[PDB]
RNA sequence: UUCGCCAGAGUACUACUCGCAACUGCCUAAAACUCAAAGGACUUGGCGGUGCUUCACAUCCACCUAGAGGAGCCUGUUCUAUAAUCGAUAAACCCCGAUAGACCUUACCAACCCUUGCCAAUUCAGCCUAUAUACCGCCAUCUUCAGCAAACCCUAAAAAGGAACAAUAGUAAGCACAAUCAUAGCACAUAAAAACGUUAGGUCAAGGUGUAGCUUAUGGGUUGGAAAGAAAUGGGCUACA
RNA sequence: AUGUAACAC
C-alpha cells in the first residue's frame, strides 16, 4: 500500500478545496473553513520515534576527534524529546489562535474611518510617512458578465492628508478588497488639494454650497469649541488639519458626492489676502473677546484707495432660514445640543 | 545588458576553443558547421521540434536585438524622436520622406534647367524583387510595428520609388529590397543511358496509393509491356487498367515504337494500374522534347498523386461518419 | 479541458519549471523522458518490474530529500547499474548530503540487488522557465 | 481535399496541344497557363484521352455503380451497348431499302439523342409562403437537365423492371423508348411539364 | 471661439482679425521663456498635430537639438510616462504647441495631459482654440504656411541664443577659478 | 410678483356627503386593513416570431448518396419480477464503466464461521458506508468561439467604459488563437491542440482524501445461487434478391 | 401556448 499514497501538496489541494465550485461564484462561506498547516516545520530530518541517534543528521561527525558509534537514546530520553515536540505544537496553535485586534474608526463591522497608515513610495524614490490614509466607504459593487454571471468588484473611497494643510481623495476599484485598497492609496496622493487654514486651526469665512443634490453648509468657529461635524467630516478635517468647524449637510448623504462637494468648496474657499487685495482695503477683525481693539489681519499691498466702501442700510444678503431659526431660537430639537464625545 | 552581451563573446570563444580541443581538429579553421555537427554528436537530442536540440552559436544570433539606453545621466534623450514613442521607425519615415523631398527639389531644379537624366529602376522583376516582410523590418527596427504602420511606411516607398531616381536614394531604397529564389517548375530532364550494345533504353518509378512500380522502357523495339515476367493482357484483365496503360503512349502517339518490361508491388489493380502509368509518364522524359514534356505537365501525367486512404478516427466509424447521433 | 500534467493559469505570479509549463503533447517534441531504459522498447521484456521499480525511485527519492528536492528525478538504465541523477537545493549541510548518499547507494544497491549511481547537482533555488 | 487551391483541373484533350500555331489568343493562354508555374492535378482514374471514351457514357457507368463495383458497371454498360447494337442491327436485317436507309445503327448517337429528348426543359422548386409549400417552375442549369434525365433512366429500369428480364437488355428497351418518344421516362417529364403549367400561376413567387 | 472675443481686434467682412499688438506682447513674454527654460537646461517639446508642416517642426527640432511629438499623441504618453517610455524618464519641461486643435477639430490631449503633469506649454491659439489651459498663449494665425515658418524661426533663433548664451556665461564661470 | 397644487405605497378616477336637464353619469373625496418599501433616471449582460448588411459549405433550404424507424437475431436501457449489486440516464445516457460477468472478477443475496482480525509498531487495523452540493486527480459541453487577465493611465464620477490609420486615451509582461511539430521530401488535408469561464454537468466504485457514520460488525473468510419477459425503446449484424 | 414552490459574497 506504499505506491498508493500521494505527495502532501496534492493531499492539501484536495483537503482545503480551494478550487472547488463552491468559492467560485460566492455560494461558499455558509460552513466552510479549512485551515493549512505546513507539517514539514519543526523536523530535525534524523529524527525518530525509536529513537535512533546519528552521526551525520541528529549529532555531529567528530567527538574528542574521535568517530562515534550508531546510538540510541534511553526511552525516558524519548518521552522527553516527544514531549518538547508537541509544547511545540500547542505554542504554534496557540500563536496561530492569537487574532489581532482591529481598531474601529466608526462602528465595529464598517471600513469607515479606518486607517492604513503611510502610502507607497512612488517610482521615483519619494517617500511619504508624514501622510495618513484613512477609509471614508467600503462598498461591494456587482456586476453582470456573459460567463461567470454576477462578478463583484469591490470600490472603495480613501483621503490622504499630513495634517499640515495638505489633503486628497480618490477611489479604488478592484476584485479583491487588498487590491482596491492599495489602488485607492497609490491613486490618492496624484490627486492632491491645499487648503488654506486662518490661523492654522480653522477655515477663513462660512462656506455654504450644493454640489449636485449635497448642500453642505460648513461655519467658522473660535478656538475653543472643536469640530462639530459629519464624521466624515471629521475625519477629512482631521488629515486636513482642520480642528474647529461647523458642519450641516442635507439633502443626499453620499459618501463621493459629500467629499467633492466638501474639496470643491473649500477649493472655492477666499483668503484675506485675497479679499483685500481685490478690495485695496483694509480688512479689520473685530475679535468679542478683545473687546474694540481693531485686530488688522491683512493689508492690501499696492495702492491702497482712499473711497470709502458705499454703506447700505439695508444690505442684500441670501440668508438660510435655518441658520435664522437657530439665532432666534427656535430651535427646539433635542439632538443639537447633545452633549458627545470628543473629537 | 551589454557586459552580458561580452561576457556571453568571451565564453563563447573560450567554448569555441575547448569544443576545438575537444574534437582535435584546427581551431582556426573550425567553423559553424563544425559546431554543429560537434553538438550534435556529443549531445545526441531526438526531439521532433528542430529548435529544441541543443546549440552553441554566436551569441548575437541567439539573444534578441535590444534597445540601447535611450538617455542620457542627466536624463536628456539622445535621440530628438524618443517622445513619440517610437523613435526608430518615426526617424526611417522622416529620413525617407526627406529623400523623397529632396528628389522632389532636384527633379524640380532638373526641370527648370531641361535636362532628364534619370531613368525608372523600380522593375526589378527578372531578379525577382519583394519588400520587407513586416517581421523583418521589426527586426531591423528592433522594436514592434503594427500593419497600418507598415502599410504606410511601404506607400511612401513606393512614392519614392516611382519618381526619378538619385543614386543614394536607390541604395537606400534597396536595403529594403528582398530577392526571391529561382521560381520555375521545369523538370530535370533524365539522360538516355546506354548498356551492352543496347541503344536508348531508360528508367521510370511512381507512386501512387502504396503501389511502387519501375518501369524500364526501350525505343528499338516494338510495341508489347511485359509486367512482371507476364503479359500486360494477362495480368490486367481490366480495360480500364489497359486504358491507363495506354495513355500516355496514346497522347504521345507512340503506341508500338516502345518495349517495355515493369516491376510494380503492393496494392490493388488500379493502384497498380496508376503507378505504372506515371512511372512510364516519368521514364518516358528523356525520349520525348521539352515542349510535349510540359505538354505531358497540363495533361496531368508527370504529377503524383496524393490521395492516400485517411487514418479511422476513434468515436467514428470511417474517418468521416460519425456514430448515429440521437437528439434525445 | 484537457487535465492532465497542466499547470493552471493564475494571476501570474507563480513560477513554473519546464517540465511543468509543458502539457504532455510536447513529450519528445520539446521536453524528454525522465526515465530511459531497455523494456519498453519492440521485442523486449521485462517492462513492468521496470515500471514499479521507477515508482519506488520516485517516492523514496522524494521522501528522503525533504523540501530541498526541487524536481523530477533522471532515472538511467545501462547494463544493469541505475544512475539517479537529481537536482537538490541548497538546504541541508553537506555533511548531510554525503550521509544520505552513501546510504541512499548501499540500501537501493542491497534491496534491487544491482549497483547504484547518485548523481547531484545542488543548486540556489528553484529554476524558473516561465511567469513570475 | 489533398489538393490545394493553386491545382487545377488538367486539359486531357489531344487536338488541343496537336495543333496550336493557327489561332493567337489560346496561345496566349497557354503561355500564361506554363509561365505562372502553376501546379497541375494529377489525372483522374476514369478520364484518358482515349477517342473512345465519351463523357456523358462515364457519367452514365458512375451513376450504373452501387457500391464500388466499376468493372461491375462497365460490363453492364458494356452489355447494354451491345444489346442496343444487336437489337438495330436486327431491325436493319428484317426491312426494306427505305427503312434500312432510315434506321441509325450507332448506340452512342442512339444514347446522345435519347437524353437530348429525355431531359426535362423546365423544373419545380417548393417554396414556403404563408405557412404552406407551393410548387414553382424554375428554368433549370443543363447538368440538372441531363442529371435529372439520367437518374430517371436508372430509377425506371430498377424498380419496374421484372426480376427475370436482366438489367442491360432492359435499359436496351428503354433507350430505344426514349429514342422512338414513346417512353414512360419520356410520360413522366411530360407529367413534370403538365405540373409546372398547372402551377405556372405561382411563377411569380420567384 | 467664446475665449478669443478680448484677443480679437475686429472682424473684417465675416473674418476674424488678430491684433498683433496682444500677440506681440504675449510673444515676447513666450520667447522669453522659452529662451529661459533653455537657458535653465530644460527638455522643450515641439507638438504641432498638422500634416502640412510636420516635417518642417521635425527639422526644426532637429536643427534646434530639442525634441518633437508631430505624429500621433499616444493617449498616456506624458501621464503614464514610466510604462510607455522607460524605468525612469525625466518628463518634458516645456511643449510649445504650433497647432492647439487636431485633425478632427478636438483641442490637443497634450494640453489636458501637461496641465495634469504641471508642465508649461506656449500655444499659438488661433480663433477657434482654446486659450484657457495654456499658461502662455500667443494669438495668432497657424494656417498660413508663411507665419508657421516665421514662428518656427523665431523658436529657432530663441533656442540658439539661449544655448550659446549658457555655454559662455558657462566659459565665464570657467575662467573665474 | 402672484395663483393653484404636493405630506410613503396599495386600498382609491373607491365608500359616504354637497351640487348638477347628468339616475350604469360628472365634480369634491377619505378611513378600516396590509407592506417596508412603492417609485424616477441610468450601467452591463441576457433575450427578441424587431429592422438592415455579410454568411452557413455536410449545413438551414434548394439539392446528392447510403441508411434508421417495417422482419429475424445480437447487445444496452426503461418497466414489471425475484432473496439477489452500483453508476450514467437532454444536446454532453443507451456494445456507456466493461479494450469485456460460467466459479474467480463480485462490491449483491441465503446459509454457516472469525473478531488487535495483511503490517516493524500503534486504546489499533479494516469499510466498494453517506455526501461528486467539500475535493484533488481524469474528462464532457459551448469549441477549431476568440477571447481571458495581472500592473498602470484617462473620464466636469467612474453603475462602468476606453476605438476611429488622412487616428478623436489608451500602454500592456502573459495565457489562448496563430506560428511550430507528427503522418520520415515540400504543399494541402488529417491528427494533435483549443485559454479564462458555464452547466453545483460525470466519477467517494481507478486511487487518495475533509466532514458525518460501524468496531463480536456497515469489517474479514467458505459454500451455493443471481432467475425471467406482460410490454416499450436505442445502436448494430444479416437480408428482403 | 405553458413550465409553480428553499440560493448564499
Ligand atoms: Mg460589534
Ligand atoms: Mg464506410
Ligand atoms: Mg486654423
Ligand atoms: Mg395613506
Ligand atoms: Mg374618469
Ligand atoms: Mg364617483
Ligand atoms: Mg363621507
Ligand atoms: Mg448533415
Ligand atoms: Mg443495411
Ligand atoms: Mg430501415
Ligand atoms: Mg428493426
Ligand atoms: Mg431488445
Ligand atoms: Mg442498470
Ligand atoms: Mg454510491
Ligand atoms: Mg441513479
Ligand atoms: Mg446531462
Ligand atoms: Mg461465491
Ligand atoms: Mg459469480
Ligand atoms: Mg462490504
Ligand atoms: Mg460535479
Ligand atoms: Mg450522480
Ligand atoms: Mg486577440
Ligand atoms: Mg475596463
Ligand atoms: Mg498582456
Ligand atoms: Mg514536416
Ligand atoms: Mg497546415
Ligand atoms: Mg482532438
Ligand atoms: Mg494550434
Ligand atoms: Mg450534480
Ligand atoms: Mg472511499
Ligand atoms: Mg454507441
Ligand atoms: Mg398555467
Amino acid at each position: 500500500s506504499f505506491f498508493t499514497k500521494l505527495t502532501a501538496d496534492e493531499l492539501w489541494k484536495g483537503a482545503l478545496a480551494e478550487s472547488g465550485a463552491g468559492a467560485r461564484k460566492g455560494r461558499g462561506k455558509r460552513t466552510k473553513k479549512k485551515r493549512r498547516k505546513d507539517l514539514n516545520r519543526g523536523q530535525i530530518i534524523g529524527e525518530g520515534r525509536h529513537g535512533f541517534l546519528w552521526p551525520g543528521l541528529n549529532i555531529p561527525l567528530m567527538r574528542n576527534g574521535a568517530v562515534q558509534t550508531i546510538a540510541q537514546r534511553s526511552k525516558e530520553d524519548q518521552e522527553k524529546v516527544e514531549a518538547d515536540m508537541v509544547q511545540q505544537r500547542e505554542e504554534w496553535d496557540r500563536r496561530r489562535k492569537m487574532k489581532v485586534k482591529r481598531e474601529r474608526g466608526w462602528s465595529g463591522n464598517t471600513w469607515g474611518g479606518v486607517s492604513l497608515g503611510p502610502p507607497d513610495p512612488g517610482p521615483n524614490g519619494e517617500t511619504y510617512d508624514d501622510f495618513d490614509t484613512r477609509i471614508l466607504e467600503v462598498r461591494n459593487v456587482f456586476n453582470m458578465t456573459a460567463k461567470e454571471g454576477r462578478k463583484r468588484s469591490v470600490r472603495v473611497l480613501v483621503a490622504v492628508g499630513n495634517g499640515k494643510g495638505a489633503a486628497g481623495f480618490a477611489i479604488g476599484k478592484a476584485t479583491e478588497r487588498a487590491d482596491a485598497f492599495r489602488k485607492a492609496k497609490n491613486r490618492a496622493v496624484h490627486y492632491l488639494h491645499y487648503i488654506e487654514r486662518y490661523e492654522d486651526h480653522t477655515i477663513y469665512h462660512d462656506i455654504s454650497l450644493k454640489f449636485k443634490r449635497t448642500h453642505i453648509k460648513m461655519k467658522k468657529q473660535p478656538r475653543g469649541y472643536g469640530l462639530h461635524c459629519h464624521r466624515a467630516i471629521m475625519t477629512i478635517c482631521r488629515l486636513i488639519g482642520i480642528k474647529d468647524l461647523y458642519a450641516k449637510v442635507s439633502g443626499s448623504v453620499n459618501m463621493l458626492n459629500l467629499t467633492r462637494g466638501l474639496f470643491l468648496g473649500l477649493s472655492r474657499q477666499e483668503t484675506h489676502q485675497q479679499l483685500a487685495d481685490k478690495k485695496s482695503l483694509h480688512v479689520v477683525e473685530f475679535r468679542e473677546e478683545c473687546g474694540p481693539l481693531p485686530i488688522v489681519v491683512a493689508s492690501p499691498q499696492g495702492a491702497l484707495r482712499k473711497d470709502p466702501e458705499p454703506e447700505d442700510e439695508v444690505p442684500d444678503i441670501t440668508l438660510d432660514w435655518e441658520d435664522v431659526k437657530a439665532a432666534q431660537g427656535m430651535k427646539r430639537s433635542v439632538w443639537s445640543g447633545l452633549k458627545r464625545a470628543a473629537t | 545588458t551589454v557586459d552580458f552581451i561580452k561576457k556571453q563573446i568571451e565564453e563563447f570563444n573560450i567554448g569555441k576553443r575547448h569544443l576545438a580541443n575537444m574534437m582535435g581538429e584546427d581551431p582556426e579553421t573550425f567553423t559553424q558547421e563544425d559546431i554543429d555537427r560537434a553538438i550534435a554528436y556529443l549531445f545526441p537530442s531526438g526531439l521532433f521540434e528542430k529548435r529544441a536540440r541543443p546549440i552553441m552559436k554566436h551569441p548575437e544570433e541567439i539573444f534578441p536585438k535590444q534597445r540601447a539606453i535611450q538617455w542620457g545621466e542627466d536624463g536628456r534623450p539622445f535621440h530628438f524622436l524618443f517622445y513619440t514613442g517610437k523613435q526608430s521607425y518615426y526617424s526611417l519615415m522622416h529620413d525617407t520622406y526627406g529623400k523623397l523631398l529632396d528628389v522632389e527639389k532636384h527633379h524640380n531644379q532638373l526641370r527648370a534647367k531641361d535636362l532628364l537624366a534619370e531613368k525608372t529602376k523600380i522593375l526589378k522583376d527578372p531578379i525577382g524583387s519583394r519588400w520587407l516582410i513586416k517581421e523583418e523590418l521589426e527586426e531591423m527596427l528592433v522594436e514592434k510595428l503594427s500593419d497600418q504602420d507598415y502599410a504606410q511606411f511601404i506607400r511612401l516607398l513606393e512614392r519614392l520609388s516611382a519618381l526619378p531616381c538619385g543614386a543614394t536614394e536607390e541604395d537606400f531604397v534597396n536595403r529594403f529590397r528582398r530577392s526571391i529564389p529561382i521560381q520555375s517548375k521545369k523538370q530535370l530532364i533524365e539522360p538516355l543511358q546506354y548498356d551492352e550494345q543496347g541503344m536508348a533504353f531508360s528508367r521510370g518509378e511512381g507512386k501512387r496509393k502504396t503501389a511502387k512500380a519501375e518501369v524500364v522502357v526501350y525505343g528499338q523495339g516494338s510495341g508489347r509491356i511485359d509486367v512482371n515476367g507476364v503479359d500486360y493482357l494477362l495480368y490486367f484483365p481490366v480495360t480500364q487498367d489497359r486504358e491507363q496503360l495506354m495513355f500516355p503512349l496514346h497522347f504521345l502517339d507512340r503506341l508500338g515504337k516502345h518495349d517495355m518490361t515493369c516491376a510494380v508491388s503492393g496494392g490493388g489493380r488500379s493502384a497498380q494500374a496508376g503507378a505504372v502509368r506515371l512511372a512510364m509518364a516519368r521514364a518516358l522524359c528523356s525520349f520525348v522534347t521539352e515542349d510535349e514534356v510540359e505538354w505531358m505537365r497540363q495533361a496531368g501525367l508527370l504529377t503524383a498523386d496524393p490521395r492516400v486512404r485517411e487514418r479511422k478516427k476513434p468515436g467514428q466509424e470511417g474517418a468521416r461518419r460519425k456514430f448515429t447521433w440521437k437528439k434525445r | 479541458k484537457n487535465r492532465a500534467a497542466r499547470v493552471r493559469v493564475s494571476k501570474g505570479d507563480k513560477p513554473v519549471t519546464y517540465e511543468e509549463a509543458h502539457a504532455p503533447h510536447y513529450i519528445a517534441h520539446r521536453k524528454g523522458w525522465l526515465s530511459l531504459h531497455t523494456g519498453n522498447l519492440d521485442g523486449e521484456d521485462h517492462a513492468a518490474e521496470r515500471t514499479v521499480e521507477d515508482v519506488f525511485l520516485r517516492k523514496f527519492m522524494l521522501g528522503t530529500f525533504p523540501g530541498c528536492l526541487a524536481d523530477q528525478l533522471v532515472l538511467k538504465r545501462r547494463a544493469n547499474q541505475l544512475e539517479i541523477c537529481a537536482l537538490v537545493l541548497r538546504q541541508l549541510p553537506p555533511h548531510k548530503f554525503y550521509f544520505l548518499v552513501g546510504y541512499s547507494e548501499t540500501l537501493l544497491s542491497h534491496f534491487y540487488k544491482c549497483p547504484v549511481h547518485l548523481h547531484l547537482q545542488t543548486v540556489p533555488s528553484k529554476v524558473v522557465y516561465k511567469y513570475i | 481535399s489533398r489538393y490545394g487551391p493553386e491545382y487545377k483541373d488538367p486539359q486531357i484533350d489531344k487536338e488541343y496541344y496537336r495543333k496550336p500555331l493557327a489561332e493567337q489568343t489560346e496561345e496566349e493562354k497557354y503561355e500564361r497557363d506554363f509561365k505562372k508555374t502553376q501546379l497541375i492535378k494529377a489525372a483522374p482514374a476514369t478520364k484518358t484521352s482515349s477517342v473512345f471514351e465519351d463523357p456523358v457514357i462515364s457519367k452514365f457507368t458512375n451513376m450504373m455503380m452501387k457500391g464500388g463495383n466499376k468493372v461491375l458497371a462497365r460490363s453492364l454498360m458494356t452489355q447494354t451497348l451491345e444489346a442496343v447494337k444487336r437489337k438495330q442491327f436486327a431491325k436493319y436485317h428484317a426491312a426494306s431499302a427505305e427503312e434500312q436507309a432510315t434506321i441509325e445503327r450507332n448506340p452512342y448517337t442512339i444514347f446522345h439523342q435519347a437524353l437530348k429528348n429525355c431531359e426535362p426543359v423546365i423544373g419545380l422548386v417548393p417554396i414556403l409562403k404563408g405557412g404552406h409549400f407551393y410548387q414553382v417552375p424554375v428554368p433549370l442549369a443543363d447538368r440538372r437537365r441531363r442529371f435529372l434525365a439520367m437518374k430517371w433512366m436508372i430509377a425506371e429500369c430498377r424498380e419496374k423492371k421484372h426480376r427475370r428480364v436482366l438489367m442491360p437488355e432492359k435499359l436496351s428497351q428503354e433507350l430505344l423508348e426514349a429514342f422512338h418518344n414513346q417512353g414512360p421516362v419520356i410520360k413522366r417529364k411530360h407529367d413534370m411539364h403538365k405540373m409546372a403549367e398547372a402551377n405556372r400561376a405561382l411563377a411569380h413567387y420567384r | 471661439h467664446r475665449f478669443m472675443e478680448p484677443y480679437l481686434f475686429g472682424s473684417r467682412l465675416g473674418q476674424d482679425i488678430i491684433d498683433l499688438e496682444q500677440t506681440a506682447a504675449h510673444l515676447q513674454l513666450a520667447l522669453n521663456f522659452t529662451a529661459h527654460v533653455a537657458y535653465r537646461e530644460g527638455i522643450i517639446l515641439f507638438v504641432s498635430r498638422h500634416r502640412q508642416f510636420a516635417h518642417l517642426i521635425e527639422t526644426t527640432a532637429r536643427d534646434c537639438g530639442e525634441y518633437a511629438h508631430t505624429r500621433y499623441f499616444k493617449g498616456g504618453l506624458l501621464t503614464n510616462a514610466p510604462l510607455l517610455l522607460g524605468p525612469g524618464v525625466r518628463l518634458p519641461d516645456l511643449i510649445i504647441f504650433l497647432h492647439t486643435l487636431n485633425n478632427v477639430f478636438e483641442p490637443h490631449v497634450a494640453v489636458r495631459d501637461a496641465a495634469k503633469m504641471n508642465i508649461p506649454t506656449v500655444g499659438i491659439v488661433d480663433t477657434n482654440c482654446n486659450p484657457a489651459l495654456i499658461t502662455y498663449p500667443v494669438p495668432g494665425n497657424d494656417d498660413s504656411p508663411p507665419a508657421v515658418r516665421l514662428f518656427c524661426r523665431l523658436f529657432q533663433v530663441a533656442i540658439s541664443r539661449a544655448k550659446e548664451k549658457r555655454r559662455q556665461v558657462e566659459a565665464l564661470y570657467r575662467l573665474q577659478g
